[PDB]
């Protein structure tokens, strides 16, 4: 991983002298890629950079979007008219959502169709079908935070469908709403979830996830 | 705060008294 | 476990092939090269006496 | 007896005791 | 390229393999052949398409949020078109709410109840494909469905 | 005596037990901190809102209306509810909760119909609120509508349409 | 509301990739 | 053209452009011919 | 017509819930559509094609009673900035393309909504509406991004007028539960039938309980004539910035240069590593 | 006085910033301070005595240009709900204690608000201000919590009315620049100092520039008299529910126990890693 | 050949630069965009508002506050700048920014001592805003006003105070 | 030639682009 | 760190069979601590306990705190006085903040007095370094959340700061405002830091950290 | 415990501890004895105190910011309060932002010049400690300074 | 007490708790029998 | 759309010839 | 404001910690 | 450089020391023990004629 140049240097030699930083270049260059590997076992990494670039992108209209019932839909169109370039992070965000979506979908087929998920690997599919739930819920607690028309009554559909059962569903309910109606509690329960729960979740789900890939490494041969 | 000084010995003898009684007891049965 | 440059003859097909590949049952081919499988087992190329060099599971062929 | 008093003082042997209960199960400082 | 041979005289590799694992032990290097050249290659592929996306098709403002008007239609983000669909047209909403929840669960499921094969080729998974195939056609059968009306939503206005 | 393994599994519920009880000690207020605070408001009449944040009032809307049509205005659990004209001088004592019971998207009223008629699914209901068609399980939910300031309180007695215990209570 | 260049993209990519995995599939199956 | 149309032709779209995509490659894999 | 939909709704002719108020008289529900680009780069007279395609052959009972013609006419909610290009920016094969259709802003102030009709729907089958895009330079209000063009476009006549009566393309039905003791015609298609209630039907639909069969409030007294409907079709448009797609073509081919130069570092480290394994 | 701080800004003593009233007449600084109990149960009568300390030898001017001596008041602004507590739920410590010191509301629906003084401050050094706690759980506007509870306590005459005017407790300062000239004692004990810009002092100062040298504007014509001045000290008070301190004690025993505990399973897992090496 | 040291690093060099182009292209967008868009393209005759808010009228200031009083009244850059009155008729063409210049603690005015006086450090300014004393090495910024609507103007003119250029320009 | 038309077809191309620069370099799919 | 009953149990079996489990319980039994260990290498480990009761009770403030100029003072007064045991975990926020900070200076303390900065471990000092900073960055942005007076003059005074750099102050000023003024721009800004980019920041801090102490262990025997 | 003893016989372990580390081989065991039990021990200690601490001195609501009233005395953290006094009492603001600036990039070069002493005891770096020691005196006393008004900061009153 | 006086007598009562834990915890370890 | 069409031909041969330009170009000056 | 409650935690903490880890230096530091 | 046993003889004293290692300067002694010291250092348990063991460093004892 560290070519002669770099491993020479004065510089590396103290990091090396102090963290042993060498190992890693060693476990790093260890690994191989078998030849069945092919363009689809890219889908899972391209999954991660959608994922990234919504970390980036949802950074970036913290910045500048207020969770608030009164200003959420102000404070998206400023993002798309006043802010510079606004417009082009809050579509991006938008189409990397999609594309996220989309991306880990022809992942699961990559996976389901080459026996990813088979014996020793139970766990990074199951992780998975874990951090897919993690990513729906990303998109429909996103969905709402324009607080447009769209997006208040998609919350308010989904977040009523709790009730079916005839107890416990009015106090899922409530938690999901934060109150016993869609409102300014909604709106800041789903952003405080969209903007930090799931984020670390989704991120304690991809360490698991990749931790399990690296151990493993990939299928075997179809 | 006389009284607090009180209640302080209080919660140290009481609390190193259930202290020792369990080492000592659980000990005694054998389970330490 | 299985040893290279090792006659072998197919006693079983796992797979439904070409009628050409099914000729090769039953052929002593010396294995030239192992290829992994998709049991991840260890298969073995089969040089046959015609060299129509086919790969097979470990499981069908037996050693000779 | 004052439950201000008390609950001063349930603090104060709470921080004297962790810090006793880290001493006795280290066997030391 | 350089391709590494796996080296199964190694005991230690013909035991991973064994297990299903120590697939990345052989073939071309993973570092800087694949991690460091091919791998900037599609995260710059996706943030371009992901950009010219954004700037072809930017977002929509919608409407400010009416809690006292339904928008003739409301639908949810498309990967949610079948679950959707499950909740409008089956009747009681607690079967809706149960196939909701057996979507992922089932999934979950998926590992245990086919690992009773080992080969992970499609094509030794006769079963197997022909479930998934069936369940893709059905997931965007269903998708599908939920954009049209409630009426002509299971036919698709096809027949 | 080294202690065995049944010594050493007591000793570890005794341990982690007590530590689980001061667990759930620490947790419970913060579960109980998630659950939202009940206060809703009084829970029985929760004077009705305009569309607006201001309270309407009776006669402010007993002069707007014109009965052309029925409005909706904020109402039990926050639900838009119906308030009816019923002759222009005096709103109706009942007030139809304006919430499909399919889903809970916000049914419209068809005076040319003298039904409403959900656009969402197509659940259908009379003037009365009751299903007349569609996938709707539940009747409309009703509140009381006092002509004092307007209070709207869950219809505790037999609804007058299906003679049945209200669903809603 | 509906976004019709995305479900474009969509019912595009899942065939194609479907049938790519599945062409992949039956390659690796094929016995030279 | 219009929006609506995208669906269709940007699914067909893709399916032909990944395959031309792919072709490509191995169009490019063969010309280099080293 | 469309100006009863001024009238009765001067404000706008979309609710809240995005109903066109259209359909609160044009009960039945016909197909829609418009043809409007993807995307319009500022300041550029272009077409939407708004299609109210309904059968040709099919007739429909006109006011008076004898079936005829129907007509079709539309309020195209074209997004804020938009409006109707006047003719001098209209190019010749517009100006033939459209031809003299007049079309009127739902009210002043409010050009962006254009309501055509009512038009003779024999030649009117599509109807071209000539959109002139804004200018986001030019006008600080308006910006560059998506935005909705919902419409609603109607064929046949109505059901109901704006005094809320109910005119003669409507299926009545019964006022109370009363037994037809008389059905006259008197010359005219019109039928006093008669609890007993006695009610009255214009010329327009023919019964189907003209016989003396009892009937019961809510059950309808006629067959439904009405062969055209309302439809509304929401869409988009991108007013689009020709600065953004010269800029993202710019860095787009800097990604797929890029690209280019990776995969041939990648061949050159493979040319390097095949020299390190050979010995 | 406290009293026209009440008609001066009715509406509140503290302003927005934080200053009292006070200080806006009452120029100087002195220290001031208040012993309130850091937490107080609810409905509990508590004390808390405003220190004022000022140096009781020391003498003032009074509006007579007479050296006398010094009142004490103050405004002693506590949280919501609070109140000075009624004599009958004083005890006799407390009932003897306060005296016949009256304490009145700084404003009606402003109970928690008190003002005292003037005071002799010969026998008020400290002015113990009985206070009654609100309970929260009786009162559902009130809550338990962390308050706020500001003080203000002047010792001293003041320097500028009501009215706007000077008092003679003041170093009086040059209107503008010129030159004492017939000085005489033009009051009692009031001065004419001559710009010669004729300009008078009250009794209280004393000049210091009484000499022929020139005057400039804005020089302080007298030594200034003010030995008194006011002071502000902002604390806190906790109301403090019991339950909340019975559960933290429950809890905090809880704890405690645990750790004795866990101590314990260290001890017994010691034991069996040394028998465990032991062969 | 085999890529010597040098061309492996050229090449390294080509891919990289590329690369680190497309990135700074990408970049550039981002940071734009945290960086706040300007207010307004000019900050001139920035109409005075309040801490509420609202829109603060020349007239209404003036019936108030009798004369020789100073009150805050939102100025340019979002400061409190105190609108003097010198005569209950029209307010003065110029009002001071009370805004500590060395720190942001907003400066009290004193009428009775006829100077402002910064309650944090203690630097006090005459009745013009001018720096008399205190820790403050700069002066109060200054603007116009209008006495006809009320607009807060960047005073570019040299101020009538130290008679040199404004610092705050 | 049409701007949109060049940004659609830009936005194309970089997607065939990728998916042959991927083939490419990794010599298969 | 398995006992020998949680081995050879099938589960136990099972998922070290996949994911082979026993090696982390081997590397962690592997460790030792050294005899000169104290009570007061305790420090730096308290010091995380209390950031994770800030991660916890931060993460229940998120659900109820409404970062806007108009709704922040009245969500906080919300918190403490509707919400069940808001008052006691916006106080348990507030006193374990300082108690944070307290913890990392006596850890510092430790630290710097048991010479344990010194070669090799120069790096993980520099990266406490960056999480002081990055904790006082916490504190600050937290004290304005509130929207109260002491909270609104404390980001006044510490965001006009930068202003008295020469030529580029402005700029960073306008920039760690949002706005030219402190105003709604600075509390969204603020809240995005405090709740988002500052968790995300310490704890890759936290885990290079981590990182290094584990790789070089604890230091020498003074 | 029972206490592991450093085997010095191993090259290994002889190599690590010249160079600084290696000294978590040695010692009682990690796990359970102290990350097991004694880290609970701190954790339990820590939460029991910090609610105690919320719990008999809530957090205060303060009064709602006013922009246009600054508060008399507006003080930041305790842990800025050394800062804080910096910035009032140096005459140059720009002094001030140096100094801030230079507290934490101060830190940071604390290993690079302390490295030149190998010994860690502070009995071994007699003027590590005096700067220490001084250091943490003029932090103490700045932070009591920026608790006063600004005119007797310098002196905490005393003189 | 009043929570002003809380800041001396707190720091001495932290000193003084912090010597008395310390010396409980090795009375502890004394009365334990080795 | 036709045009589109020739657009990306001419796309997709430009880059072909710079990709196959620059790819001999380097292996005859051999940094490939 | 000043909370005197925590800076007296703080004053007290800081100082007998700084001692007791110069006397765990001394004890370290000196040859029994 | 040192090993269990081994007769040593201390020379130097690095930091300040008390009377007894005073005294100890220039004493025959036998290593008991392997101290743990600062700097990474492995020292040495020094037990003398006078029956008391001081640990030391590494470079202050002379192998003999
Ligand atoms: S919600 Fe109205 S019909 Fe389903
Ligand atoms: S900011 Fe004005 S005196 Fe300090």
């Amino acid at each position: 991983m560290f070519s002669k140049e770099v491993t020479e240097s004065k510089v590396f030699q103290w990091f090396n002298d102090r963290l042993e930083v060498q190992a890693i270049s060693d476990d790093i260059a260890s690994k191989y890629v078998p030849p069945h590997v092919n363009i689809f076992y890219c889908l899972g990494g391209l999954t991660l950079t959608c994922f990234l670039i919504q970390f980036a992108t949802g950074f970036a209209m913290t910045f500048y979007y207020k969770p608030t019932v009164t200003e959420a839909f102000a404070s998206v169109q400023y993002i798309m008219n006043e802010v510079n370039f606004g417009w082009l992070i809050r579509s991006i965000h938008r189409w990397s959502a999609s594309m996220m979506v989309l991306m880990m979908i022809l992942h699961v087929f990559r996976v389901y169709l080459t026996g990813g998920f088979k014996k020793p690997r139970e766990l990074t599919w199951v992780v998975g079908v874990m951090l897919a739930v993690t990513t729906v819920t990303f998109g429909v607690t996103g969905y709402s935070l324009p607080w447009d028309q769209v997006g208040y009554w998609a919350v308010k559909i989904v977040s009523g469908v709790p009730a079916a059962i005839p107890v416990v569903g009015d106090q899922l309910v409530t938690l999901m709403r934060g109150s016993e109606s869609v409102g300014q509690a909604t709106l800041t329960r789903f952003y405080s979830l969209h903007t930090f729960v799931l984020p670390w979740a989704i991120a304690v789900l991809l360490l698991l996830h990749f931790l399990m890939i690296r151990k493993q490494g990939i299928s075997g041969p179809l | 705060m006389a009284a607090g000084v009180g209640i302080f010995i209080g919660y140290i003898a009481v609390f190193t008294g259930v202290t020792l009684g369990l080492l000592y007891g659980l000990r005694f049965v054998k389970l330490i | 476990t299985i040893e290279i440059g090792q006659k072998v003859k197919v006693y079983r097909l796992r797979d439904r092939v070409s009628p050409d590949v099914v000729g090769k049952l039953g052929k002593v081919g010396v294995v030239k090269d192992f290829k992994m499988t998709d049991g991840s087992g260890i298969g073995a190329v089969v040089s046959f006496d015609d060299r129509t060099a086919t790969w097979f599971f470990e499981d069908e062929l037996k050693a000779i | 007896m004052d439950i201000l008093t008390l609950g001063w003082v349930s603090v104060l042997v709470l921080f004297t005791w962790s810090i006793s209960m880290v001493v006795w199960g280290r066997n030391g400082f | 390229s350089i391709i590494k041979k796996p080296d199964l005289s190694d005991p230690d590799l013909r035991a991973k393999l064994a297990k299903g694992m120590g697939h990345n032990y052989y073939g071309e290097p993973a570092w800087p052949n694949d991690i460091l050249y091919m791998f900037p290659i599609c995260i710059l592929g996706a943030l371009g398409l992901i950009a010219g996306l954004a700037i072809l098709d930017p977002a929509m403002i919608g409407e400010p949020a009416d809690p006292f008007a339904t928008p003739l239609e409301i639908l949810p983000e498309w990967y949610l078109y079948p679950t959707f669909q499950i909740l409008r047209i089956l009747p009681n909403k607690l079967l809706g709410i149960a196939g909701m929840a057996a979507i992922p669960l089932g999934l979950m499921l998926v590992p245990f109840i086919e690992s009773v094969n080992k080969f992970q080729n499609p094509f030794r998974r006769p079963i197997a494909m022909t479930v998934f195939l069936f369940g893709t056609a059905a997931a965007l059968w269903l998708g599908a469905g939920a954009t049209f009306p409630i009426d002509k939503s299971l036919t698709l206005g096809l027949f | 005596d080294v202690p065995d393994l049944g010594r050493r599994q007591f000793m570890n519920l005794l341990t982690f037990g007590t530590i689980t009880g001061v667990a759930a000690g620490a947790l419970y207020p913060a579960v109980k901190y998630l659950i939202p605070p009940s206060s809703g408001g009084s829970g029985g009449g929760v004077t009705a809102k305009d569309a607006l944040g201001n309270d309407v009032k009776v006669t402010e809307f007993l002069a707007s209306h014109n009965a052309g049509d029925r409005v909706l205005a904020q109402g039990l659990k926050g639900d838009p509810t119906y308030i009816v004209v019923q002759g222009d001088d005096t709103i109706a004592n009942y007030g139809i909760n304006a919430v499909c019971t399919h889903l809970g998207c916000v049914v419209p009223w068809n005076a040319s119909e003298n039904k409403f008629m959900c656009p969402c699914h197509g659940s259908q209901y009379n003037a009365e609120g009751k299903v007349v068609r569609g996938p709707a399980p539940l009747s409309l939910a009703l509140a009381h509508a006092t002509v004092t300031k307007l209070v709207l309180s869950t219809w505790t007695e037999t609804d007058f349409r299906t003679d049945e215990d209200p669903w809603w209570a | 509301m509906i976004e019709p260049l995305l479900l474009g993209i969509v019912l595009g990519l899942i065939p194609v990739t479907l049938a790519g995995l599945f062409v992949a599939a039956y390659l690796q199956y094929k016995r030279g | 053209m219009t929006a609506e149309s995208m669906l269709a032709n940007g699914a067909f779209i893709m399916i032909g452009l990944t395959l031309l995509g792919l072709a490509w490659g191995f169009v490019i894999i063969k010309l280099q011919g080293s | 017509y469309p100006f009863w939909a001024q009238e009765t709704a001067p404000l706008t002719p979309r609710e809240a819930t995005g109903r066109i108020v259209c359909a609160n008289c044009h009960l039945a529900q016909k197909a829609a559509e418009v043809e409007i680009p993807q995307a319009v780069l500022p300041d550029t007279v272009f077409e939407a094609v708004v299609k109210i395609p309904y059968d040709l052959d099919s007739q429909q009972v006109l006011g008076d009673g004898s079936k005829g013609g129907l007509n079709v006419g539309a309020v195209l909610m074209l997004p804020e900035g938009f409006k109707i290009a006047p003719p001098d920016r209209l190019s010749e094969g517009l100006k033939e393309k459209v031809g003299g259709t007049y079309f009127q802003p739902y009210r002043e102030d409010m050009e962006n909504v254009v309501i055509v009709g009512p038009l003779p729907g024999e030649q009117y089958q599509e109807i071209v509406f000539p959109v002139l895009s804004p200018d986001p330079a030019k006008d600080k209000s308006i910006n560059y991004g998506k935005f909705a063009v919902h419409l609603g476009a109607n064929r046949g006549r109505g059901q109901i007028y704006p005094t809320g009566l109910l005119s003669n393309n409507n299926a009545f039905k019964a006022p109370n539960a009363g037994t037809i003791s008389e059905v006259n015609a008197l010359e005219a298609g019109g039928y006093q039938l008669i609890g007993t209630e006695t009610v009255d039907i214009p010329a327009g639909p023919e019964l189907i309980v003209s016989a003396g069969q009892t009937v019961e409030a809510g059950e309808f007294l006629t067959n439904n004539p009405n062969v055209g409907g309302f439809g509304q079709k929401d869409t988009e448009v991108v007013l689009q910035n020709p600065t953004r797609i010269k800029f993202l073509v710019l860095f787009l081919a800097g990604i797929m240069l890029s690209q280019i130069l990776l995969v041939l570092k990648k061949k050159q480290i493979e040319k390097v590593q095949a020299a390190e394994l050979n010995f």
